């Protein structure tokens, strides 16, 4: 019956509440009071690439800290060299609505992915469009690799899907969000990852299966990025809310809420900083944030763009950060 | 729908059996992990000229 | 006889109205041209060819003005206090920069031109160097013109005197003629034939379109824009010429003087004198203020 | 100042790429884009099909008249949040808008009490007076005259209006109809809505998006050059 069903869901919903609450003897506010603070970050703009002619959506490293791909409205894929300024590719894309990159850990190829519903994957040989995986009813919003014959896909319709790029076909799909998932991020061992949704909610999923072990919630709107922390025992929350949230898998809830009074912008963007010390959120004032993650204190501000920042990534050496912009300027600081 | 609210209850069910550790066992991990990377980590230290790579 | 009131008139004309005329456009010349260069310098980005003329003009009407103040302190002393060579610079600056304002007003008006042939700028003269190029072919040719102003510029010095002639009182009358002839019809007929031309087709254009649309807000304003900025031009600039070349025929070989006439006319070219100067001040408002885009970008950025 | 040989083909692969790039942008900067809208089935069917001559997301269309090379785009497939992504279409040139006019005394299947000219009034608001939209033109088409006009009697117009008091004659409640669709404009100094009554079998719809455009460049232009 459906009374038999909403009342027990009711009732787990509940217990599963106080026994998480029954859980939080201190919280992480306490044990770092007498942690010292980390000071005054300051960068300087290292590098200024100056390619695309419109807005750029999604931006990419790659394991080698050296070469990155970024995405812009029109048109065009170009992967660049950090250490100089110079371009080593420029790919002409079939469709120019694209709001997603992804570099392959290996680099031989890249990916794409935007309105047209359709996942594009391209060989560089180290150009030519390898393959286009199209299951998807929905405009994709994220996509990462997890080896060159293996990518986790996230769509506007509610849905996320592990692929098999050698024969195309869907692998396993994860549903269970009742809103579109707008970020996902892979765990250091690329067992299990986390999606975010517009329902205001996160999920994490088990890869080698189709099920989803946890469920966190706590934001007031929808999530816009996400990102692991380096030993792959927590995550981090971007959102509208302008409320930086970072959770625990193991505890099962909230740790700590990184916010301003003088910050009403929504957030863009999430990501570390190789020791889980430091936490970088752009905003949609032309602004990023880095905060002391362990205390929730803002240490730093980068400002050097002037329409937007929708994209945000460390070096994997944490050496420097690329920061791609709607003024299509690809910002690398240090 | 009989469909759904059953879905939903084995859902709240399956996460409801999963084992917590107590807080304050968690903040003590990432304190420690987040100490013992700190030389590490170029952005919180920087790196003496002549190491880092766009110097220029 | 009926002439001596004629002699203080023009020695008051000489002293107080040029100077205080020259102070007022001073100030006002400078506020806007300093807020209109200040605005294209650190708010301003995607520099097209309009913007590259609209900047040359407003930097030679700062230099004009700039010019000035040197000249406020004397027809109040009396005299020119500072060196000949200072006296020259000064003059030939300040022509300089008159003579090259014209020209690019009326690379302005061409250039509004093209821009409802070719929205798109598709055309050779729209690319961005072209701009510039023409921009260092306008201020080389403006001062290879006026190089050969050096000669009559040169300044009075003689026992009890150092006094700085004016370029219309100058100089050797006939050669003086003859060059300023020259000069009014190189650097002002031209010119102002060719805005004149280029203006009525972009008028003509503008008309044919708004009588032949569909239900839409008509382009009135442009057209009224259009007419006033020739009006403008012509207003201020035809009278000084005239009275320049009048003068300086005035006294030459066949004055004859049957009235002593030679007063009330260099009266004239005096008060024609600081009426050209006034466009200086007014092109800042009517070419960068009028505009409701650029005012409010430059106040959006003046808030920071 | 020393360069190997590696690093001076670096630098010319680099130079042939930013040229090339060039190239491209200045060559895609001289098409209009349009952005195709309406609400249900009110159109973008038949208007699609009258222009062009050369759950899938985006579908794009290229066709020219005289000398212009217009793209539009339908993205009435997309079955997602629209605030999430809206903000791409930024810089169109214009927004068509199709309503169909015989939708005044009908209800959606998936729920009554619900007519169909609100929902389309509701979409026309939502969109004109968006962010992202606060210059950008609209196109009204006001589609599926002649079954309105013919509809109009014996079916008044006060189903969907109950406060319209005049005439039954098609004349005027077509006038009342655009009347009050245009009223939802709340940026009257800013921005213009160019409305046809496109019951026009004839190549008469091409004409006035290609009119309207004209005039939306010039006055473009003409903003700014200072004058407006
Ligand atoms: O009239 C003036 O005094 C200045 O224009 C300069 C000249 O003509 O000497």
């Amino acid at each position: 019956e459906l009374d038999q069903l909403r009342q027990e869901a009711e009732q787990l919903k509940n217990q599963i509440r106080d026994a998480r609450k029954a859980c939080a003897d201190a919280t992480l506010s306490q044990i770092t009071n007498n942690i010292d603070p980390v000071g005054r970050i300051q960068m300087r703009t290292r590098r200024t690439l100056r390619g695309h002619l419109a807005k750029i959506y999604a931006m990419h490293w790659g394991t080698d800290s050296r070469l990155l791909v970024s995405a812009s409205q029109d048109g065009k894929l170009i992967i660049w060299d950090s250490y100089t300024t110079n371009k080593v590719h420029a790919i002409p894309l079939r469709s120019s609505w694209v709001m997603t990159c992804a570099y392959a850990p290996s680099g031989n190829y890249v990916a794409c992915g935007g309105l047209d519903n359709i996942c594009s994957i391209y060989n560089l040989k180290t150009v030519r469009v390898s393959r286009e995986l199209a299951g998807h009813t929905g405009y994709l919003s994220c996509c990462r690799f997890l080896d060159d014959n293996q990518i986790v896909t996230s769509s506007g319709d509610t849905t996320c899907a592990l692929w098999d790029i050698e024969t195309g076909q869907q692998t396993t799909t994860f549903t269970g969000h009742t809103g579109d998932v707008m970020s996902l991020s892979l765990a250091p061992d690329t067992r299990l990852f986390v999606s975010g949704a517009c329902d205001a909610s996160a999920k994490l999923w088990d890869v080698r299966e189709g099920m989803c072990r946890q469920t966190f919630t706590g934001h007031e709107s929808d999530i816009n990025a996400i990102c692991f922390f380096p030993n792959g025992n927590a995550f981090a929350t971007g959102s509208d809310d302008a409320t930086c949230r970072l959770f625990d898998l193991r505890a099962d809830q909230e740790l700590m809420t990184y916010s301003h009074d003088n910050i009403i912008c929504g957030i863009t963007s999430v990501s570390f900083s190789k020791s889980g010390r430091l936490l970088l959120a752009g905003y949609d004032d032309f602004n990023c944030n880095v905060w002391d993650a362990l205390k929730a204190d803002r240490a730093g501000v980068l400002a050097g763009h002037d329409n937007r920042v929708s994209c945000l990534g460390v070096t994997d050496d944490g050496m420097a950060v690329a920061t791609g912009s709607w003024d299509s300027f690809l910002k690398i600081w240090n | 729908s009989i469909a759904q609210a059953r879905k939903l209850v084995e859902q709240l069910k399956m996460e409801a059996n999963i084992d917590r550790i107590k807080v304050s066992k968690a903040a003590a991990d990432l304190m420690a992990y987040c100490e013992a990377h700190a030389k590490e980590d170029p952005l919180l230290t920087p790196v003496p000229a002549s190491e880092n790579p766009f110097r220029e | 006889a009926t002439c001596k009131n004629w002699l203080a008139a023009e020695a008051a004309l000489e002293k107080y109205y040029l100077s205080i005329f020259y102070g007022i456009e001073f100030v006002v010349g400078v506020l806007g041209n300093t807020i209109v260069v200040y605005g294209y310098i650190f708010s301003l980005k995607n520099w097209n060819s309009s913007n590259i003329y609209l900047f040359n003009l407003s930097v030679s009407d700062l230099a004009f003005l700039c010019t000035l103040p040197m000249l406020i302190r004397s027809y109040a002393n009396g005299n020119w206090i500072y060196g000949d060579v200072l006296c020259i610079s000064n003059r030939y600056v300040l022509h300089a920069n008159l003579y090259t304002s014209i020209l690019f007003l009326t690379f302005i008006s061409i250039d509004r031109y093209l821009i409802i042939k070719y929205p798109f700028r598709e055309h050779l003269l729209q690319k961005k160097e072209f701009a510039i190029l023409i921009s260092l072919a306008i201020w080389v040719l403006v001062t290879l013109e006026l190089l050969p102003i050096l000669p009559l510029i040169n300044p009075v010095i003689t026992d009890n005197g150092t006094t700085c002639n004016d370029f219309a009182s100058s100089g050797d009358p006939n050669y003086n003629l003859i060059y300023s002839m020259c000069l009014t019809l190189l650097g002002f007929l031209i010119p102002l034939f060719v805005m004149c031309f280029f203006y009525y087709k972009i008028a003509l254009f503008l008309k044919q379109r708004n009588r032949q649309v569909a239900t839409a807000l008509p382009l009135e304003k442009p057209l009224n824009l259009v007419i006033m900025a020739v009006v403008i031009f012509s207003v201020l600039f035809t009278p000084y010429h005239v009275m320049r070349n009048v003068r300086i025929a005035s006294r030459l070989g066949s004055w004859k003087q049957y009235q002593c006439t030679q007063v009330v006319i260099n009266s004239f070219y005096i008060v024609t004198r600081p009426l050209a100067f006034l466009n200086s001040v007014i092109n800042p408002v009517f070419y960068f203020l009028l505009g409701d885009h650029f005012r409010d970008m430059l106040m959006n950025q003046l808030r920071h | 100042c020393t360069l190997s040989a590696e690093d001076k083909a670096a630098v010319e692969r680099s130079k042939m790429i930013d040229r090339n790039l060039r190239e491209d942008g200045e060559k895609a900067a001289r098409e209009v884009k349009l952005l195709l809208l309406g609400a249900g089935e009110s159109g973008k069917s038949t208007i699609v099909k009258q222009m062009k001559i050369i759950t899938t997301g985006i579908v794009e269309t290229h066709f020219t008249f005289k000398d212009l090379h217009f793209k539009m785009f339908d993205v009435g497939a997309q079955r997602s949040e629209r605030k999430k992504w809206i903000h791409c279409f930024e810089g169109v040139t214009a927004i068509i808008f199709c309503v169909a006019l015989s939708d005044y005394d009908l209800v959606l299947a998936e729920d009554e009490e619900m007519n169909r000219m609100h929902e389309s009034m509701k979409l026309f608001d939502s969109i004109c007076n968006n962010k992202w939209f606060t210059d950008t033109s609209i196109i009204l088409f006001l589609n599926k005259k002649d079954l309105f006009e013919e509809k109009i009697k014996k079916s008044p117009l006060t189903i969907c209006y109950p406060e319209y008091a005049g005439s039954n004659t098609y004349e005027e409640a077509a006038a009342y109809i655009q009347c009050q669709f245009e009223d939802l404009n709340k940026r009257k100094d800013t921005k213009e809505i160019y409305t046809h009554f496109t019951c026009s079998t004839d190549t008469k719809n091409v004409q006035f998006v290609f009119d309207a455009v004209t005039d939306v460049i010039i006055k473009n232009n003409l903003k700014d050059c200072g004058l407006f």
